[PDB]
RNA sequence: CUCAGUAGCGGCGAGCGAACGGGGAUCAGCCCAUUAAGUUAUGUGUGUUUUAGUGGAACGCUCUGGGAAGUGCGAACGUAGAGGGUGAUAUUCCCGUACACGAAAGGGCACACAUAAUGAUGACGAGUAGGGCGAGGCACGUGAAACCUUGUCUGAAUAUGGGGGGACCAUCCUCCAAGGCUAAAUACUCCUGACUGACCGAUAGUGAACCAGUACCGUGAGGGAAAGGCGAAAAGAACCCCUGUGAGGGGAGUGAAAUAGAUCCUGAAACCGCAUGCAUACAAGCAGUGGGAGCACCUUCGUGGUGUGACUGCGUACCUUUUGUAUAAUGGGUCAGCGACUUAUAUUCAGUAGCGAGGUUAACCGUAUAGGGGAGCCGUAGAGAAAUCGAGUCUUAAUAGGGCG
RNA sequence: CCACAAGUCGAGCAGGUACGAAAGUAGGUCUUAGUGAUCCGGUGGUUCUGUAUGGAAGGGCCAUCGCUCAACGGAUAAAAG
């Protein structure tokens, strides 16, 4: 009962090709330097989806500081101040807030020093 | 039921065979559970049973005892149960040899008391221990 | 028990051959071996000491720059020995004699439960021409059968030759995968006697 | 092909009801000095222990 | 086939390894010079089988199609529906198949009979049996070494006798060497005919599907390749044009199909061209990944889809071997194909099925996976080196004590 | 105490002893080093076995003898550059 590989050799190849297209070089048309490549991606994937979280919260947060110190309150203070009067919005809305609707970031700054002092 | 594409076998009678370096994700690849380097991992890698690295070996380190008796090999022993087999009244050794409890080569047997028996039976030229003396007696036999 | 048949009469048959309990995984394991028996099993391949040539060493050990070689028909190399050349290979099994018989009785009883067991007071043909014996077999409701009778006879032989899925048999020249195989099962009085006896 | 008996072993190996007995060393030749109790103690047979059982088995498939 | 990996042999290492007894296959005895069975060659007769061959049943319509054996409707033969072919898949189109029939001439086999030779320079076994010395063979290595052959030196008795029964002596049992012939069961396949395959399908399978033991290498012995596929049918492109009356093309024509056009079925990858869209000449690194503006096309115009990716955070390949590798430690120029835990036997454990204090056959017979075959094996009792005894047994003067059960 | 092979301490019972009036003490010496497995062979006993039978030879069992095998768990009987 002999058996031929070429079939499912070829489609497993073929697979891994189409996976890679895109790249430079041997890297999209080579199977051995393709199948590297394809296996790096997925482990930068796998990181990336963790430094995403971070990065974004960074960028709020520096968004909430532009907007506190326009308001005359640094991002500490402002922070603090909204815990002491229980407002849970997150940093998320009120970036997005900050960026687009300056009465209202101003109106939550007020009660933020309000709540300070 | 009852189709040639409807039979199957009972659960847990038969197992995939293993199989050694196909890849990863078999978990037995690449080296195949040999482990890495050294004499067993290579071919007809084992070395002799009853080899401890050159330290004198148990059956080497230990003296000989004890010689053959030839007697022994064509003396035969038969439980006491054994006779039910028998087909007849007369236990002797040709009459246990056609019951087939005592292999044709032998030349003498002995009876044991290690079963229980429901006949009765005349015992002739064979020997036997006082408790399985008893026994036939009392189901009802003799001796001689 | 009591089984009638075809006419309508009733007859009388061993509990033992025919009530036995179904028992697959024992039907699976004779059938099984059955098949395994029907192999031929003849074959072979070279290995790399069957191969014409290949005696001398191709180049030396060291200094050529190549991988080491011992042979040119190493099996790594094309056109070389098989690495492991098979041999012509037996593939019966040992079946338990009971086992076979327990079997027997199981297909037996299940074919009784199924209803494609016919039981007929006599089957006989006039002349070995085909065409009787199908308007026989139609009469009947078993075109796709299997004839079982005490004795073959050369006339119902020779009818029964040329039709597809129609065989005749013997009553002492049954086999598990016959039994199966066939949509239906036609049985005289006689040969279930004969097999009543035999037991399996 | 058939398993092989190591008659040495068999020579110095004997089965028992649930393992094997042995004879013990140092009772050969150079007796005088040594103590009564060990010449009496050293004498008959012991038990193979269960840790060399297993080569025991081995070397001797039928017994 | 068992006995049995038992009894024994062995730097008592590694290893080697019987016989008696039982079950089968086959079955057969006959002679030493008044000359046997058996064998061989020639010739005759009675049966049988081969070397060419002959006959051999039964389908129409309709639909798709280049082509029907394929669809739908109904019909016939079958001791025949094995196999191959015919423009795609045929019991009824062809070759055939079951069956019936056939030999002028030649050949093989069985038996009967008539001759030739042969058995057969052989008529009871003397340089013989036995022994000293050195070797060899028997499962057995000189070992307590019995038994067989002899290179060398010797050497009987002869049925009132002699050989063997494992050193050797006595008794008993058994047989008659130094002269011969003999079939079957057994071993094999250069060849012949038939049939078969959970054997391969052009890097496989014979080295060799093809003009292969050839081409080719070597003084020589010797070593030793690669290379199958148009189409159903050549119907293999009349004729016109460019070109050197070249090669190569374009039109026309054939064909169901011409990127089926003759290194001619399908035509993958590495590698190399042309065309379209986006990006790219102020910016430093395993070339991706997470984000993200602009542009082109398609748009159900959408919080859409397909290409491209200015700018930006993170980020030093894979395998092997190692305490530890981006390592300037090893391996890989790339693609396609091939490439490495198997098979037989024995044994041990686990799962599963049958039977169960019982379980099971081996060789073998058997128109044969059935049925028969009980020899044999495992289990059912241990103790002791052994005799021996036995639910007990060994040790001991001991019913004590203790070991193994 | 110990991987194994081995090693170490020991109440107590039966028999025969020596010394004590007696209770009693004694199974080598204050203790921890003074050593060598297996195979093969020698010697004294032995209610074991004895290749047809009776013996014998040979084998087994108890006691004991032959290694600076010191590279001292000891490749072979015998081995330098």
């Amino acid at each position: 009962a002999r058996v031929k590989r070429g079939v499912v050799a070829h489609r497993r190849h073929k697979k891994i090709l189409a996976r890679a297209k895109g790249y430079y070089g041997a890297r999209s048309r080579v199977y051995r330097v393709a199948f590297q490549a394809v296996i790096k991606a997925g482990q930068y994937a796998y990181r990336d989806r963790r430094q995403k979280k971070r990065q974004f919260r960074a960028l709020w947060i520096a968004r909430i500081n532009a907007g506190a110190r326009q308001n005359g309150l640094s991002y500490s203070r402002m922070i603090d101040g909204l815990k002491k009067a229980q407002v849970i919005i997150d940093r998320r809305v009120l970036a997005d807030i900050a960026m687009h609707d300056a009465v209202a970031f101003a109106a939550l700054a007020e009660k933020a020093k309000g709540a300070l002092a | 039921t009852l189709r040639l594409n409807e039979l199957a076998p009972a659960e847990g009678a038969k197992r995939e065979h293993r199989r050694l370096g196909r890849g990863i994700g078999s978990g037995v690849g690449k080296t195949g559970g040999r482990g890495i380097k050294g004499q067993k991992s290579r071919k007809s890698g084992g070395v002799r049973p009853g080899f401890e690295g050159g330290q004198t070996a148990i059956y080497r380190r230990l003296p000989k005892f004890g010689f053959t008796s030839q007697i022994a090999l064509k003396t035969a022993e038969v439980r006491l149960s054994e006779l039910s087999k028998v087909e007849g009244d007369i236990v002797s050794l040709e009459t246990l040899k056609a019951a087939n409890v005592v292999r044709r080569d032998q030349i003498r047997a002995r009876i044991v008391l290690s079963g229980e028996i429901t006949r009765a039976f005349t015992v002739q030229g064979v020997a036997l221990t006082k408790g399985a003396k008893a026994a036939i007696e009392a189901a009802g036999g003799k001796v001689e | 028990m009591n089984l009638k048949t075809v006419s309508g009469s009733a007859v009388e048959l061993s509990e033992v051959a025919f009530g036995r309990e179904f028992n697959e995984a024992l039907v699976h394991q004779v059938v099984t071996a059955y098949l395994a028996g029907g192999r031929q099993g003849t074959r072979a391949h070279k290995s790399r000491a069957d191969v014409s040539g290949g005696g001398k060493k191709p180049f030396r050990q060291k200094g050529t720059g190549r991988a080491r070689a011992g042979s040119i028909r190493s099996p790594i190399w094309v056109g070389g020995g098989k690495t492991f050349a098979a041999r012509p290979q037996d593939w019966s099994q040992k079946v338990n004699r009971k086992m076979y018989r327990g079997a027997m009785q199981c297909i037996l009883a299940e074919l009784v439960r199924q209803d494609r067991l016919v039981l007929v007071e006599e089957f006989a043909v006039a002349a070995p021409k085909t065409k009787e014996l199908l308007a026989k077999l139609n009469d009947l409701n078993a075109a796709r059968a299997l004839i079982v009778t005490d004795a073959v006879d050369e006339n119902l032989y020779l009818a029964a030759r040329n039709l597809p899925h129609v065989d005749v048999v013997d009553a002492t020249a049954i086999d598990p995968v016959s039994l199966i195989a066939f949509d239906k099962v036609v049985m005289s009085v006689a040969a279930a006697k004969k097999i009543e006896v035999e037991l399996g | 092909a058939k398993l092989k008996t190591r008659r040495g072993a068999a020579k110095r190996f004997k089965a028992t009801a649930n393992g094997f007995k042995r004879k013990q060393a140092f009772k050969r030749h150079i007796l005088t000095k040594k103590s009564a109790k060990r010449i009496r103690q050293l004498r008959g047979c012991v038990m193979v222990h269960v840790s060399d059982v297993a080569s025991v088995r081995r070397m001797c498939p039928y017994i």
